[PDB]
């Protein structure tokens, strides 16, 4: 388990490809675990994302992306959803009233 | 006698190396001396003293050159309220800075390059001449960790490709695939053996060794990236059921699982077979020789591994060989 | 005029900025050469010193 | 003579020990000590054993303290169809306990507390009277490994911060961050020297050592937490290059790393020009004291490492240190 910072994301046949510091880690990282949510944040910004190595071989080591810290929504009790991954106020939330939506315009199609 | 041993340091002779030792291994990263010196002192009195804790050593085996340190890099000085007083010195070769320091690589992990490449890299912080004559191999990915020593990271990178790494009698870096080929002197016995000791043991033996790893391709996953990667090689000198499985730390390729397979043959072969040889009067490790010794049946081409120029102030001349094919 | 700290301390603003002015004044040592024609030019003579 | 030295266990003179032994290491969280008894039996007899697996010892050297175990520790006894039959016993600290226990602290996480703090509620549960003269430190997050030992927790916390952890002679655990300043003897050559042996190892040396460390404060994160916290310290009195990387264990704080990379220094330099000496004749570790060895040129001050005091029953006393500047 180790801890970089990102910079740089681009887009290949197999995932997606990220340079995340820590010395120059790698130009080319191998492609970074999905799970349902992902992102492509802007070159060089507030971010960090963990890296976990195949067995102990630093030859293989797998990005965890996160959220940008200064833009993490305080979600109220008893809450949760995902949220837009830069700001924290355009989210989708699943409580015990309604399903909740929230954003200045609606689209779909 | 014609000197059959001179030893220089920083180009003045020693005129009073009253023992020696000289040590050229090729298992290992650097060779290694030591020279027991008579050192005075007469109280009320001036006195000079050099303790050099560094500068070149050289040694010259019957006019001709067997090590390159550098050199002094550990003094001490013993005494005694009897025998006498001494000092004692010691070296290695000029690649001991490697051997003891960490990398200061300036980025840290390669994009795509070849071992050659990066091995230049990486001893070339520290004025040390690399002697390059193996095959070149071309990898996807190379990080070298975080603060790992040279002679970790080399020794690591150079066993998955059977390349061995031992250091030269010049003070060059010698990484080489084989035997070096130059034939040596048949050694009889009852011609000039002292004494030998022969060995075969089966607790360091596998007739079935097994590799497997994943891959780190540019773009590959999946079956073909996971439980595709797996190969087996086998001895077939044992002729018994003794399977071993080892784990691949690099990006597997069908062609290196190989290659790493038969590094770990020739490792286990040669620590099966192991000879000792003391020779008398006092050319290099790796080369090939012949022996005989019927009580064993040995009647078959031999490769050094190991050498060592001993001395005494009692006359006690000798020189010790590691055979192993 | 702008900065920032690089050790962040609990109650003090994550910004600060320097005055008008600006950061200068510093210099490099003196070579030989330098030296040299400096002490011979104190050593001659020279009118209107 | 008026003995110069004498022994109690419990509180009853030892009048039969044949031979005594006294260690006391700056380098290690406590003493030792070791002594060979006479024993009888007559078939057929009877015979009082009292086989102590525990109680004080203490330990006076001319008319001085010298040790405070807590006793006992160890009891074996030899026995000879020839020779003769007799007893060992063994000591050690009062901290021996701390040495060979695994913590049991009240909950196992630290919320914001200091270095001295925490180790009064470590030692403390096996009251052991602390002794705290060093600087104290404020450690925003502290979370002792489940199950460590106290020896490890205590020297690993105090690596980071140059705290010397080593016992007194009455039965304390003492902090210092330098020496006691208890002025010794001018040890000089011709005197009263009976053996030496100087030193100065290469291999043991580096000319720039570098840490990394990433921050846990309540809230630091981003640059500020991962890249920025980065060192160097160089020693500059080794003339060439032996880099070193350096990982840190803990919350890195820029005052933080240099002292850690301080008490490496430390601890490399003294390690390189280790000294013995042997003293005839039978006060305190880490001692300040002046020496004299002109044949290899030693007029620097020096400090004590290491003490230890040997007797045998056909007359031979001695004594040797372990110094270092």
């Amino acid at each position: 388990f180790e801890r970089h910072v990102f910079r740089k994301l681009d887009h290949t046949d197999t995932g997606a490809i990220v340079t995340v510091e820590g010395s120059g880690t790698m130009d080319e990282d191998v492609p970074v675990i999905n799970s349902g949510y992902g992102f492509n944040p802007e070159d060089d910004e507030e971010l960090e994302v963990f890296l976990l190595s195949d067995g102990s071989d630093a030859s293989g080591k797998f990005g965890v992306m996160t959220i940008p810290r200064n833009k993490q929504r305080k979600w109220p009790k008893k809450t949760g959803g995902i949220q837009h991954p830069f700001n924290a106020d355009k989210f989708v939330q699943l409580d015990d009233d309604s399903i909740w939506l929230k954003d200045g315009k609606f689209t779909l199609g | 006698m014609i000197k059959p041993m001179r030893i220089f340091i920083g180009g003045e002779e020693l005129e009073t190396y009253t023992s020696a030792r000289l040590q050229r291994t090729k298992k290992q990263l650097t060779g290694s001396l030591t020279v027991e010196i008579f050192l005075n002192y007469v109280p009320s009195k001036p006195v000079i003293v050099n303790a050099v804790r560094g500068k070149e050593i050289l040694v010259y085996v019957m006019g001709e050159l067997a090590f390159t340190g550098e050199g002094g890099s550990d003094v001490t000085v013993n005494f005694a309220k009897g025998q006498g007083y001494s000092v004692t010195l010691t070296a290695r070769g000029r690649t001991k800075y490697l051997v003891d320091s960490s990398h200061s690589h300036p980025t840290g992990s390669f994009k795509d390059t070849s071992d050659r490449k990066v091995i230049e890299a990486l001893v070339k912080e520290h004025k040390v001449v690399l002697d390059w004559q193996g095959t070149e191999v071309k990898e996807p990915k190379i990080t070298l960790r975080d603060g790992n020593r040279i002679f970790n990271e080399i020794f690591e990178r150079c066993n998955q490709n059977c390349h061995f790494a031992y250091e030269t009698r010049d003070g060059k870096l010698l990484v080489t695939d084989g035997t070096t080929g130059v034939v040596g002197e048949d050694i009889v016995l009852g011609q000039n053996i002292l004494d030998f000791s022969a060995e075969q043991s089966e607790d360091r033996a596998n007739s079935e060794i097994t590799v497997k790893g994943h891959r780190v391709a540019k773009d590959v996953w999946g079956k073909n990236a996971i439980v595709q990667p797996v190969q087996s090689v086998a001895d077939s000198w044992v002729g018994a059921n003794i399977p071993l499985t080892i784990q691949h730390y690099g990006d597997a390729t069908n062609e290196s699982l190989q290659r790493r397979a038969k590094f770990e043959a020739d490792r286990r072969a040669a620590e099966s077979k192991s000879v000792n040889v003391t020779v008398f009067h006092v050319w290099d490790i790796g080369n090939i020789h012949y022996v005989e010794i019927p009580p064993e049946g040995i009647f078959d081409v031999m490769e050094c591994v190991s050498l060592t120029y001993s001395v005494d102030a009692k006359s006690t001349l000798e020189t010790q060989l590691e055979l192993a094919p | 005029t702008e900065g920032s700290l690089v050790t962040p301390v609990p109650g003090i603003s994550s910004a600060v900025t320097a005055y008008g002015g600006n950061f200068c004044g510093g210099d490099d040592a003196e070579e030989c050469e330098p030296f040299r024609t400096r002490y011979l030019q104190r050593l001659q003579y020279e009118p209107r010193l």
